[PDB]
């Protein structure tokens, strides 16, 4: 069971998204970005929107910029719940997935209430957002956010100091700060190795 | 919300938390599903005068790239070196 | 008799369940259905190729340790002896030598798998 | 600002060392984890009783398509083809001609529901609120051909769902 | 004692459904024996209930009629049997049931709701809605050549 | 009466098969995320008797949850062939239904029904978790209608 | 009248196994903030019946590359040996009263491993082979420690007879004077039953289905019935060993009720543990037993030889 | 609610209670109302075999008391 070589064969989900975009207007191409990292839908929309707004030389209004950050961080919660719980599910710990996907389901409601879609909102667009927040939505996001840290605590009670969890993750897949940079890593894959880098801090947007 | 007192005590004790203050099931603190109509504001370009489009046209201010060198003194870096980050005063160590 | 009857009944019950399982359902056999499974793509090489054992030394040590318990399992009976001074000394002696052999294999890195 | 997630030094006083020995031998932190799942056993489950209960939705929900009418019963669609032009999936196919009374109306209006990405661009583009995505999401079919909607199907959807669709548009049209 | 009060509520559910026969019918039809306030009934016999002490998502529900549009739905129920007027309320798109806020009437709106007809003789079959585009020359019916 | 007996035996096997549907742990793209939300507590597909199992040998249903590309097509057909019968295919989402947003791509199969037979087509991009559950309950009612023994009796 | 007694043992075993599958799915479900089976029969009570009928009318497959005879033999061995484990169990009277009942159970547990090894090998597929060789490692990990843990306990009982353990524990549960061994015994039974966090020979998230990946329909069901029967049987064994129920010869059914409650709760603990922890790595399981339990088990074995002799409390041979 | 898991536990409990109750009652039925004689050692088997001869009906569990000594 020693791994002597990993040879990842990909393209089993290659759908020529980049060639297809050449046949779309800039609006028509926006929904293709929901379906890239299809766990971080609105973050992908934002990256594409900022690129088009830059070539257009226009600026989105301040309220749209605040909505984009608000839903970017809600999306980051969506992604990290999927990242952590499915990671734990693969390692054998199946129960955090269920507790936390109920939270994910409540955040899908926020997506659906601003856009009409639980996942592929197509909500963030070059110029701002498609529609304004429906009345009463910020109250409900506050109720969700009020209780969420306790949910993270339960997740940490299950994993963080669990010796079985630590045996499966401690000193596993060590990557050095130098290799991570040269291999093109980013995000947590850099910061886990001590590199102090975050585009929200160093190259902020919105 | 409908748990008996002893059951609330049992699960409070087992988890080490007061679970009744932050239930994960939503009850009546959520917004009503019917709301009054909105009246949304307009943008800065909603004016009847002093509003010529040619003075607020971002696309027509975009310019072709400046050619710095083409094939037709102190050293510099692309920008100043990045300032070192400071430790959090909220909670420096987890 | 009771014992042989009990074993025969259990293994006959299991056999009947297999007979029903094979003869009751409707079958449709073709080549692709019965091909070996490997997550959708055909296997590369036979499953009969050698499979390296990285815990081979622990496996041999298991044989020696598994015979020690044959020597120890009589201890409840040996404790009924009148000569308890000898019996207690030899019982402790045997277990200590088992512990010494374990400590030797541990300190010599015999319990680490080959990488 | 940054913080360290895992850069702490355990203390070496005899009490702390024994506290850790008891943790290692008595499995105290594993027992603690059992407590959490026990607390969940006695929590009410989050499951709803589908199909007798339904997950909550909002007026903006994008579901099955429908072609709408004016109060008189005339079709709203005047074959402008804006929905067809904007459709990211090229799911819409339209033909049109002067109607027998001269009206500008479609003779073909198809939506390939297996091409459609349920994005709602068509209803944003429509200048007369003719094509909408209604609130229905329970219309799975046994055959592929049943999902190739033509104008008759889409008009029947509008007549079937207009009571809900009109109320949903009433709730949200001031955000549009 | 609370454990006694719990048992009292469980027995109130048998009477709240009109007895053991009514209690068993709902247990085997809907796998739920809760008792709610009857919000209303629609022309097909579906009954709509609410209990605002239940958590969001379980505070509204329908007990489907046993017969709709000539079909026996005692055991076969599906979400497509809810008509549009109650569909909005059941899915919490609105707070008002059609009893209180009835939908705007139109002469072209279906008077009779229909559920999912896939798999049946009433299923939709696609076809081209346009007339033939090229007209072919028809030869004469007389001999002359 | 023979007819009465085979009619009741059809009900038993039909009931057993629809009450115990085990989908293969098989997901392809975004639609698999909504499939994950059907297993999550709000819908709890397990409560209908619907349990994921990794091995095709122990699966009754293939939920094609996402785009099928040309490179993936032979693998999907392989694991379908390796399911013992009776077996069912649920096509989930526009991509699986007919290509969807990628219908015109050089690398995408325009509908998984070019590769495998499909029992139920769940529309959407993605279908909500509830819409997929409606599709599974629709599959159950299809299985309930099966008349294998009744037809065998009249052969 | 003995044949009737045999049937009144194995028919209930299989029924209890079927409804343990329902109980596990409900217990896991509620621990996971959901319900689990509650549609097929009231409170899901017909769900095990549906699954059983489903599997036995499903098409069974013989893989093209498999060794036919061994492929069939292994599931038959699995269930046959699983039922054989129950015959010496005193509840309170064994079906078969054996002088060396404990040794019989050890031997039959070792033989049941070969139903994993041969099924995996006979499948002639890579995931099946990997699963089977994980069973070799698992057996090497726990077997030596498991036998010596029993020996230390039996030095207080005085015999290898299962019914003597009832007599031994008439005043007090053996869990008191031997809770360190109970701790290590309980973990060893999880490894012995291939149960989480030691569910390695199947290891779904790693090996798809491991040793039984090529098995379908009724042959697969035999493996499922075997494992779940062993889970119940090993917790009955744990109850007899450490939580001895008092036996009144004139009211033998009071013993059965008390003993059945204890065995159920111990079985519920297995499900609870499955809901709580991640999976071990199978080399980390081997290091757990050899580097932690075995040094402690050897030391405690020395202690439990000496303690009766030094306290003048050696048990009777008979 | 969690108490809806109880019905399946009770069914499991009743099934697991049956083998113990059945074995105990079949032993009494087959041994003249008493516990089945346990013979772990040759002496116990010897006495049981002697009881078979003494019974006069070839059953080791048919007891003979003072009424059999004149
Ligand atoms: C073998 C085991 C099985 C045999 C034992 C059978 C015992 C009878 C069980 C009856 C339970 C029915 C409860 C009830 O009336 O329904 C209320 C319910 C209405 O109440 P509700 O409005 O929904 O609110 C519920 C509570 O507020 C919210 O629920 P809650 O969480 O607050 O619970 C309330 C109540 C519910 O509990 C009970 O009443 C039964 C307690 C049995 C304990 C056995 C363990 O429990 C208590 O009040 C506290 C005492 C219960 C003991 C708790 C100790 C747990 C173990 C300690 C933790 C460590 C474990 C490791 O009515 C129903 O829905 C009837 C449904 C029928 C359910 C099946 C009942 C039969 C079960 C099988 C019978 C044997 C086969
Ligand atoms: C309860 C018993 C459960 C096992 C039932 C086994 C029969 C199952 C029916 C079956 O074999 O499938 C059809 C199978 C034929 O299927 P096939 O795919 O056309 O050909 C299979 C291979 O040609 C031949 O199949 P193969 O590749 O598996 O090799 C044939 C056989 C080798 O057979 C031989 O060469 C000589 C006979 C071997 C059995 C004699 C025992 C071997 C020495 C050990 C002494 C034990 C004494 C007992 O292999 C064995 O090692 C048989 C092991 C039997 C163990 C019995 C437990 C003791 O057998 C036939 O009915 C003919
Ligand atoms: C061996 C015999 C095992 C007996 C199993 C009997 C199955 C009981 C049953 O059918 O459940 C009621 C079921 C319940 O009906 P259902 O399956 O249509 O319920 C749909 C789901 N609800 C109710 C939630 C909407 O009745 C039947 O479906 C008829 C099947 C009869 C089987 C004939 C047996 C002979
Ligand atoms: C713990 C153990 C649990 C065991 C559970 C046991 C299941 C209990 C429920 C049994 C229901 C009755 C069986 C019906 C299922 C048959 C599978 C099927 O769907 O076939 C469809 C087939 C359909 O065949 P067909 O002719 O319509 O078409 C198939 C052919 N092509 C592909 C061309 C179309 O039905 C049959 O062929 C025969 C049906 C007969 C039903 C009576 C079964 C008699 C059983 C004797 C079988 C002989 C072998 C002996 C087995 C042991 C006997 C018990
Ligand atoms: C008068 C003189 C008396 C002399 C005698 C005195 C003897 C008593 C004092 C001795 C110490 C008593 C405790 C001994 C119990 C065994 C302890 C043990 O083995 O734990 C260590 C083991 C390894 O832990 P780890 O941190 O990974 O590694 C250590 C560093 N190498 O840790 C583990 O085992 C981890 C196990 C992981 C799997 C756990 C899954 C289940 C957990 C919940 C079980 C709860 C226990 C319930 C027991 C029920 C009993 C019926
Ligand atoms: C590779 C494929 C394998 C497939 C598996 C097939 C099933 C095999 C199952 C295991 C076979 C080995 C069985 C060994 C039984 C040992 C059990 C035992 O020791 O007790 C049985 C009994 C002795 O009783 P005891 O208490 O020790 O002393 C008499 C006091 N009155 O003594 C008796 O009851 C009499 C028993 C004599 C007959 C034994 C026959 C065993 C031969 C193997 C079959
Ligand atoms: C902390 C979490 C650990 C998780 C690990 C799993 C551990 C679960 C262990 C479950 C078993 C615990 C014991 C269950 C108690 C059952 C009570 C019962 O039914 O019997 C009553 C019993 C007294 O009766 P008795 O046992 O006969 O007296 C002993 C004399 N021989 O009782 C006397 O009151
Ligand atoms: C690697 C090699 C390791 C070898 C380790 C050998 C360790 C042996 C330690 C000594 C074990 C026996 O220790 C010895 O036991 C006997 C009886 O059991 C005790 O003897 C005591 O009880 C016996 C009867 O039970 C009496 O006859 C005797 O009068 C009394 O003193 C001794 O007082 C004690 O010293
Ligand atoms: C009488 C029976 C009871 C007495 C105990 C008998 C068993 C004794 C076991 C071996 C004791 C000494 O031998 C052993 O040497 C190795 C050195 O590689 C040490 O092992 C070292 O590396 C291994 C693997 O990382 C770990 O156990 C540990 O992190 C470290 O100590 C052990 O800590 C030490 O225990
Ligand atoms: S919802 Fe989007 S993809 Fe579907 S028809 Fe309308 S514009 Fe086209
Ligand atoms: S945009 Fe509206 S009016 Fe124009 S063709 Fe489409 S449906 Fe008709
Ligand atoms: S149908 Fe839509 S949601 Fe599903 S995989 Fe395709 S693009 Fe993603």
């Amino acid at each position: 069971e020693m791994v002597r070589k990993c040879d990842p064969h990909i393209g089993l989900l290659h759908r020529g998204t980049e060639k297809l975009i050449e046949y779309k207007t800039y609006l028509q191409a926006l929904p293709y970005f929901d379906r890239l990292d299809y766990v971080s839908m609105m973050c992908n929309e934002q990256a594409y929107s900022l690129a088009v707004e830059k070539l257009l030389n226009i600026r989105p209004p301040p309220r749209a910029q605040w909505i984009r950050v608000l839903f970017g961080e809600i999306t980051r919660l969506l992604n990290h719940i999927m990242a952590v719980t499915t990671h734990a599910l693969d390692i054998g710990a199946m129960t955090p997935f269920f507790w936390m996907f109920e939270e994910r389901e409540k955040m899908f409601e926020f997506y659906e209430r601003v856009s009409g879609a639980r996942m592929h909102a197509a909500y963030v667009r070059p110029g701002g957002v498609h529609q304004d927040l429906p009345l009463g939505l910020m109250d409900d996001i506050y109720e969700f956010s009020k209780n969420f840290s306790l949910r993270i605590d339960e997740l940490e009670e299950m994993l963080t100091n669990n010796r079985i969890w630590r045996n499966r993750t401690v000193d596993i897949g060590i990557v050095t700060a130098e290799d991570a940079l040269n291999y093109g890593f980013s995000g947590v894959m850099l910061r886990g190795s001590g590199i102090q880098w975050d585009l929200r801090k160093t190259q902020p947007y919105d | 919300a409908s748990a008996t007192r002893f059951i609330q005590w049992l699960r409070n004790w087992a988890s080490g938390r007061d679970l009744q203050a932050k239930l994960q099931l939503r009850y009546q603190e959520i917004s009503k599903r019917t709301q009054p109509p909105p009246k949304l504001p307009v943008g800065p370009s909603h004016k009847l005068s002093n509003n010529y489009y040619c003075t607020r046209d971002g696309r027509r201010e975009a310019m072709p790239p400046s050619i710095v060198m083409s094939s037709q003194k102190k050293a510099v870096s692309p920008a100043p070196p990045i300032k070192r980050w400071e430790l959090s005063q909220d909670e420096p160590y987890l | 008799m009771n014992l042989m009857l009990a074993l025969l009944t259990n293994f006959t019950l299991a056999t009947l369940l297999v007979i029903i399982a094979f003869w009751l359902p409707q079958l449709n056999v073709y080549s692709e259905k019965t091909s070996p499974y490997e997550c959708g793509f055909d296997p590369m090489g036979s499953a009969r190729l050698p499979f390296s054992m990285k815990f081979f030394l622990v496996a041999i040590t298991f044989l020696l340790f598994d015979l020690e318990i044959a020597l120890l399992l009589p201890l409840p009976w040996a404790s009924q002896t009148a000569n308890l001074n000898t019996m207690l000394t030899m019982a402790l002696f045997l277990i200590i030598l088992l512990a010494v052999s374990l400590a030797y294999e541990w300190t010599q890195k015999g319990l680490e798998w080959t990488e | 600002t940054y913080k360290y997630v895992n850069l702490r030094e355990p203390s070496m006083d005899m009490k702390s060392v024994t506290d850790r020995a008891a943790q290692t031998l008595l499995w105290t932190e594993l027992i603690r984890g059992l407590g959490m799942t026990l607390s969940y056993l006695f929590r009410e489950p989050a499951t709803i009783n589908y199909p007798f209960e339904k997950g909550p939705l909002s007026p903006r929900f994008r579901g099955e398509h429908a072609l709408r009418r004016y109060p008189s019963g005339e079709e709203r669609c005047i074959a402008c083809k804006l929905c067809e032009a904007v459709c990211p999936a090229q799911a819409i196919t339209i033909e049109a001609e002067p109607r027998a009374d001269g009206s500008r109306r479609t003779t073909r209006y198809d939506i390939d529901m297996t091409k459609c990405i349920y994005c709602g661009f068509c209803q944003e583009a429509c200048p007369v609120d003719a094509i909408v995505e209604g609130p229905n999401f329970e219309f799975s079919t046994e055959t592929h051909e049943e999902l190739l909607y033509n104008k008759e199907k889409l008009l029947n959807n509008g007549d079937k769902w207009e009571a809900e669709i009109a109320a949903n548009i009433q709730a949200d049209y001031l955000y549009r | 004692m609370e454990l006694l009060q719990v048992l009292k509520r469980g027995l109130q559910q048998v009477s709240g459904h009109g007895g053991l026969r009514g209690y068993l019918r709902v247990l085997f039809r809907a796998n739920d024996v809760r008792v709610g306030t009857l919000v209303g009934e629609d022309k097909y016999g579906n009954k709509y209930y609410e209990d605002n002490k239940q958590f969001f998502g379980r505070h509204r529900w329908v007990i489907y009629t046993t017969e709709m549009n000539g079909k026996n739905t005692f055991w076969d129920v599906d979400g497509s049997m809810v008509p549009p007027e109650w569909h909005r309320w059941l899915h919490c798109m609105t707070d008002d049931p059609p009893t209180v806020k009835p939908p705007t009437a139109r002469k072209f709106i279906w008077t009779n709701h229909k559920f999912n007809l896939s798999g049946t003789p009433q299923q939709y079959v696609p076809y081209s809605t346009t007339r033939k585009k090229i007209q072919e020359w028809v030869p004469p019916s007389t001999p002359y050549k | 009466r023979g007819e009465y007996v085979v009619a009741k035996l059809d009900d038993l096997i039909n009931w057993a098969r629809r009450s115990s549907l085990w989908p293969m742990t098989f997901g392809l793209a975004c639609c698999a995320v909504e499939m994950m939300h059907m297993a999550a507590p709000r819908y709890d597909m397990d409560r209908f008797g619907v349990v994921f199992r990794a091995s095709p040998r122990q699966s009754d249903v293939m939920i094609v949850a996402g785009t099928l590309t040309n490179k993936m097509a032979p693998a999907l057909r392989k694991v379908y062939d390796q399911m013992p019968e009776p077996r069912y295919v649920v096509s989930m989402g526009s991509c699986a239904n007919g290509g969807g947003y990628y219908h015109y791509s050089y690398s995408v199969v325009r509908g998984c029904d070019r590769i495998v037979p499909v029992d139920i087509y769940v529309p959407g991009c993605p279908p909500t978790a509830e819409a997929l559950l409606y599709g599974i309950l629709q599959l159950q009612k299809k299985i309930k209608r099966e008349k294998r023994l009744r037809i065998w009796y009249r052969r | 009248m003995f044949m009737i007694n045999i049937l009144m043992l194995i028919i209930p075993i299989l029924l209890a196994v079927a409804f343990l599958t329902l109980v596990e799915r409900k217990v896991l479900g509620y621990m996971q903030l959901r319900k689990g089976p509650n549609v097929v029969g009231p409170y899901g009570l017909l769900q095990p019946i549906a699954d059983a009928i489903k599997l036995f009318i499903k098409e069974p497959l013989r893989p093209a590359t498999s060794s036919a005879s061994m492929f069939i033999l292994a599931p038959i061995m699995a269930l046959g040996l699983a039922l054989t484990m129950w015959i010496p169990l005193p509840m309170p009277y064994p079906l078969i009263n054996m002088n060396l009942g404990v040794l019989f159970m050890l031997a039959m547990s070792s033989l049941a491993v070969y139903s994993i090894l041969w099924s995996g090998w006979a499948s002639n597929s890579k995931y099946a082979l990997i699963g089977a060789l994980r069973a070799v490692a698992q057996t090497i990990s726990y077997e030596v420690t498991l036998a010596i843990i029993l020996l230390s306990v039996l030095l207080m009982s005085g015999s290898f007879t299962l019914s003597t353990l009832i007599t031994t524990q008439e005043q007090m549960w053996l869990i008191l004077p031997a809770w360190p061994l109970a701790m290590m015994w309980f973990i060893s039974t999880l490894a012995e039953t291939n149960r989480a966090p030691f569910d390695l020979t199947e290891g779904e998230s790693e090996l798809v289905s491991g040793f039984n990946v090529e098995y379908a329909a009724g042959p697969f069901a035999l493996f499922f019935m075997a494992e779940y029967a062993n889970i119940i049987m090993m917790n009955i064994f744990t109850a007899i060993l450490f939580l001895g129920t008092s036996h009144n010869p004139h009211m033998p059914e009071l013993y059965t009720i008390n003993f059945t409650i204890k065995s159920l709760l111990l079985t519920m603990s297995f499900l609870w543990i499955r809901a709580s922890y991640p999976r071990f790595r199978y080399d980390q399981l081997m290091h757990l037993l050899w580097k932690n339990f075995l040094p402690l088990t050897l030391a405690l074995c020395m202690w439990h030889v000496s303690l009766p002799i030094l306290t003048s409390g050696i048990p009777p041979q008979t | 609610m969690w108490f809806e898991v109880l019905p399946g536990i009770a069914v499991m409990g009743v099934c697991l209670f049956i083998p113990g109750m059945a074995t105990a009652r079949i032993h009494r039925f087959s041994n003249g109302g008493k516990e089945k004689r346990v013979a772990h050692y040759p002496y116990q088997w010897y006495l049981m075999e002697r009881d078979r001869r003494v019974s006069g009906v070839n059953r080791s569990y048919v007891s003979k008391g003072l009424e059999n000594i004149d």
